[PDB]
RNA sequence: ACUUGGCGGAAAGGCCUUGGGUGCUUGCUGGCGAAUUGCAAUGUCAUUUUGCGUGGGGAUAAAUCAUUUGUAUACGACUUAG
RNA sequence: GGGUUGAUAUGAUGCCCUGACGAGUAGGCAGGCGUGGAGGUCAGUGACGAAGCCUAGACCGUAAGGUCGGGUCGAACGGCC
RNA sequence: AUGAAGAGCUUUUAGUGGGCCAUUUUUGGUAAGCAGAACUGGCGAUGCGGGAUGAACCGAACGUAGAGUUAAGGUGCCGGA
RNA sequence: GGAUGCUGGCAUAAUGGUUAUAUGCCGCCCGUCUUGAAACACGGACCAAGGAGUCUAACGUCUAUGCGAGUGUUUGGGUGUA
RNA sequence: GGCGAGAGACCGAUAGCGAACAAGUACAGUGAUGGAAAGAUGAAAAGAACUUUGAAAAGAGAGUGAAAAAGUACGUGAAAUU
């Protein structure tokens, strides 16, 4: 027989091939692995992946991100690469004329990008573009900014938000939370 | 009408049945595989017999418990038995099925009996009385007969099939050296 | 007629059956696993009945052939028979149970003229 | 396990009857110099006779070849292994530890 | 419809075969064959005989004769894994086998609306055998017993162990 | 295949012998024939019983039921008689 | 783990190559078989016999199960998404 | 030095929460197929060859077949040798 | 970097399958709680039909979809082939 | 609930109201109360004239019917069991 220093027949824990049934994202899928094939570009590999994510691994992007990171050096004529969805931020006033590339836009940020004398773009107009990533910049979005994570890891002395729906006085702020009612945490 | 299973011609055969019929199913069934397959008149005179004990009725299947007589001798058993009803019932079919034949215009004495099948029917229950409050049933088990007489007919057949033979070459070789070296 | 197939091999024509098919009327043939925990069937002792498993399983290269090397496909009438026109060599046809007699002398007429084999072809033939 | 001092015929028919690649993390037949030389020629190794002289001629790369070297997979011996019982030692009448030239009897059979 | 399709009707498209690396080289028969000799037929019509052994044909065939005057063997051509070869040696130079050949022994094959109810031979094949089976009984009267030993037949005996005999 | 005379009782059922007839003889020398079962295909050859035939002789009963008995007996059985 | 959109032809979740591995209660996950009814399609089968039932008769599938033939019977029923 | 069969990270949820056997260490006990602990391995959850027979022992861990060689156990016969 | 060539016979129940039976070897009754079940532990005589993790309110993680600092038409109104 | 109307991704005679039928019925219990089972011939009775056996019931024929493999023990007619 064998003595298995591992298990047997498991699965990598990545994904391929999304569960996300719309065509249009699995024709982009079937392109860019092409991409990925042949073009020996970690950045077609890269966004092949970002493109099985899920939606809460495909957070926004806010234009004011966009603009921190045009606001790097040598970044400002790049061609910005996002993966999921593009939200409008009125939190600012001006904005550069740069193209955007991304699935999908709000409909604000798209006015806001083209009032700017920019361009939103699609991942298949970028493919035709810049096939092995020239002068792109991708960007991610946060993850742990969730109102779930709050709640991932509860225990005593790690600061990580109960599991509630209620709020206010004598809805726990008592017994466990302070040094009167017996003890804190 | 619809009979049980048969092999026979049915233009040279009779046919006779008693429906609903309150006799004991095994008896009659017991009597019926005594005249199986016998000649008419004999098995008339047989069951006549019978019912003046001077003969029996082999028990061979439903024969539990009961009790023995030198009688079995002829057909090679010691269980035996005088079921007078189911007798009675039976050789009344045995006239019915005579009647028939005879008014088909059959024979009469080259006549024997070459169906006869009995089978349960539906029961006709009572209610017996027990200690302690209780009631069972009392179930009479009553019987269908069904049989049917044939005109004994002479040798079947023969001439069977051809029996078509495939050879090797070896043994037609075989068989042409023979037929060439001996006559 | 039919395609150059490997020799098939099928390696278990004997069917599975149901462990006590043949002690109790009330369990039947169709295959049913024990899932007991005291079942010398589950645990696969020696002279017991063996239990399917994907090994039995049959080459892809002869799978879902009959003997005469084709793959059966049921039709019901001429479309479905004109479908099989061009994979005479690799498909035959069934012609369905429920099909009436005139239609099934159709069925067969049209097979006979386009080559087309059929695996039933005595269905409510009388003589 | 039996270990033993083994002798260049038997290093050279297991190599060259069972002789296997670990290729990014697969096993293939060794079968050419051309798949030697393309994985370890990094290590002046082009041929199995190099990669053999490396390794009874125990070399700087001895680990590199050796972990290249898929674990042989040998067979039963043929003879049988002398003993009617294995699991005491060489020396009390068994079959395990250091035989360490009568090895080589035993690894020609089970190749 | 009854069963809707299949998506994808595989090809008809008959793939050539690969081409084979497989020679036919002739065959190494066993020293202990040589013409002029022996043998011992075990299979057969005439199984259980003593023959005569001239040539190696091109089908892995042996050319065998009784010769037909002292046995009833004609000429014939047989198979070396279905024959014993014996010890015995008997001078055959001076025949004129060369004419023999697969051609030579050639059978018409029959074809299939002749079925046999239940139920000839070449005056050239004749001839042939008269001058081969001449020449060889004119050869066989030097060593003595040999019309014999070939008009008899071969058996085993009870006792008689093949690993243990020689032929 | 007949034929004479013996022997053998453990399960003999076989062993031996005499007379003559007939056939074969590879003890020796010879002549004729075989083929085609096609390069092998058990290549079919023995005995076990049963049946239907033809022809040759030979022999022409008992038992069971039913009946009766009671030295026996739950019935069967057993014993006796007609 | 890899290869392959290239035009003509079919299926990109496809096809193909290579290597390894395959024990299993409780239990988990996955891919499927089947039943009643629903929307759609097959311009589906059908009184020249639907469904149902019988069939040590055949065929497919590892299997759940499916199909076919023969018999019975008499009014409806299936394939696929 | 050897190996790495990928390394790290998170979420979530089932079942379980009666345990038993062997080697060795070992406590109570006259001792127990007793009771109670320790390391490891096993049975449970596991068929196979061997032990005549057996949950645990020895050997060996299991997709379907074929061929070869062996393990432990054996080679008068049952029974292969 | 995977078997081809030559020849023969059959072309049919011959091979093969199904099935019954025979033969050789193996084969304890299933389900269950159980450390442990063939158990001298429980349920089960047999057959059919019925027969057991569903629906809801409010929630957690996860995954799809839409919009996106906004989102939610559908209490209600308008309108309708209702 | 009562009266009257319309509908259903509902049940389809062991289901669905206990009740598709002479069902709150038969039936039980002193009584309060309890509380069933049971649908289908065939398009149409054309529901089997007449003969014969039998004490008769019934049978065998005949005949009706598309079909008695539809005969009020009636659509088909499984299994256990026979």
């Amino acid at each position: 027989g064998i003595d298995h220093t591992s298990k047997q027949h498991k699965r990598s824990g990545h994904r391929t091939a999304p569960k996300s049934d719309n065509v249009y994202l699995k024709l982009l899928v079937k392109l860019y692995t092409f991409l990925a094939r042949r073009t020996d570009a970690p950045f077609n590999k890269v966004v092949l992946k970002a493109l099985f994510l899920s939606k809460i691994n495909r957070p926004p992007v806010s234009v004011s991100r966009i603009a921190r990171a045009l606001k790097q050096e040598g970044a400002a004529n790049k061609t910005v690469v996002v993966v999921g969805t593009v939200t409008d931020d009125a939190r600012i006033f001006e904005f550069p004329k740069t193209t955007v590339a991304a699935l999908r836009f709000t409909a604000g940020a798209r006015a806001k990008i083209v009032k700017a004398g920019g361009e939103c773009i699609t991942l298949d107009q970028l493919a035709v573009r810049a096939p092995k990533g020239q002068n792109t910049l991708i960007l991610r979005g946060p993850r742990n900014s969730r109102e779930a994570v709050r709640h991932f890891g509860m225990g005593p002395h790690k600061g990580k938000a109960p599991r509630i729906l209620s709020t206010g006085r004598k809805f726990e702020r008592a017994r466990g939370r302070r040094r009167s009612k017996g003890f804190k945490v | 009408a619809r009979y049980g299973a048969t092999s026979t011609n049915p233009a040279k055969s009779a046919s006779a049945r008693g429906s609903y019929l309150r006799v004991s199913f095994k008896n009659t069934r017991e009597t019926a595989q005594a005249i199986n397959g016998w000649e008419l008149t004999k098995a008339q005179k047989y069951l006549e017999q019978v019912l003046d004990h001077q003969r029996a009725i082999p028990f061979r299947r439903f024969n539990s418990s009961i009790g023995r007589t030198a009688q079995g001798k002829e057909f090679g058993v010691t269980k035996a038995r005088w079921p007078a009803k189911s007798v009675k019932f039976v050789q009344g079919l045995l006239q019915n099925a005579a009647a028939n034949a005879e008014a088909k215009g059959l024979d009469a004495t080259k006549l024997y009996v070459s169906h006869i099948q009995v089978n349960q029917a539906p029961k006709q229950r009572r209610r017996t009385y027990r200690a302690h409050g209780r009631i069972n049933k009392y179930e009479s088990s009553p019987s269908h007969i069904e049989l049917v007489v044939t005109e004994k007919e002479e040798a079947v057949a023969k001439a069977a099939e051809k029996k078509v033979v495939r050879l090797t070459s070896r043994q037609r070789g075989r068989i042409a050296a023979q037929k060439r070296i001996a006559a | 007629a039919s395609l150059p197939h490997p020799k098939i091999v099928k390696k278990h024509t004997k069917k599975f059956k149901r462990h006590h098919s043949d002690r109790y009327h009330r369990v039947a043939e169709n295959w049913r696993k024990q899932k007991g925990i005291d079942s010398v069937v589950r645990r696969r002792f020696r002279g017991n009945i063996s239990q399917p498993k994907i090994g039995y399983g049959s080459n892809k290269k002869t799978k879902f052939l009959s003997p005469s090397g084709h793959k059966t496909f049921l039709v019901a009438n001429v479309k479905d028979l004109e479908t099989l026109t061009m994979h005479t060599k690799t498909y035959a046809a069934e012609i369905a149970h429920n099909i009436s007699a005139k239609n099934r002398v159709v069925i067969l007429a049209r097979a006979k003229a386009l080559g087309i084999k059929v695996t039933n072809p005595k269905g409510r033939l009388a003589l | 396990v039996a270990y033993g001092y083994p002798s260049y015929s038997t290093i050279r028919q297991l190599v060259y009857k069972r002789g296997f690649g670990k290729i990014n993390k697969q096993r293939v037949p060794l079968s050419d110099n051309a798949i030697i030389e393309a994985n370890l020629g990094k290590y002046g190794i082009l041929s199995i006779d190099d990669l053999i002289h490396e390794i009874i001629t125990v070399g700087p790369h001895f680990k590199q070849a050796n972990n290249f070297l898929w674990p042989f997979k040998l067979s039963n011996p043929s003879g049988g292994w002398g003993v009617p019982r294995k699991f005491k030692h060489f020396i009390q009448g068994g079959s395990f530890g250091n035989r360490e030239e009568f090895i080589n009897k035993l690894v020609k059979s089970m190749n | 419809t009854a069963q809707q399709a299949p998506k994808w009707y595989p090809s008809e498209d008959v793939a050539a075969p690969k081409k084979t690396r497989k020679a036919v080289r002739p065959q190494k028969l066993r020293a202990s064959l040589v013409p002029g000799t022996v043998l011992i037929l075990l299979a057969g019509r005439f199984r259980g005989k003593r023959v005569v052994y001239l040539k190696h044909l091109e089908d892995n065939t042996l050319l065998v004769t009784g010769p037909f005057k002292v046995n009833g063997v004609p000429l014939r051509r047989v198979n070396a894994r279905y024959v014993i070869a014996t010890s015995t040696k008997v001078s055959v130079e001076g025949v004129n086998v060369e004419k023999f050949n697969v051609e030579y022994f050639a059978k018409e094959k029959l074809t299939k609306k002749e079925k046999k109810e239940a139920n000839e031979i070449k005056t050239e094949r004749v001839e042939d055998q008269k001058v081969v089976d001449k020449a060889l009984i004119a050869e066989i009267k030097k060593t003595p017993l040999l019309k014999q030993y070939l008009s008899a037949s071969f058996s085993l005996k009870n006792g008689d162990k093949p690993h243990m005999l020689k032929f």
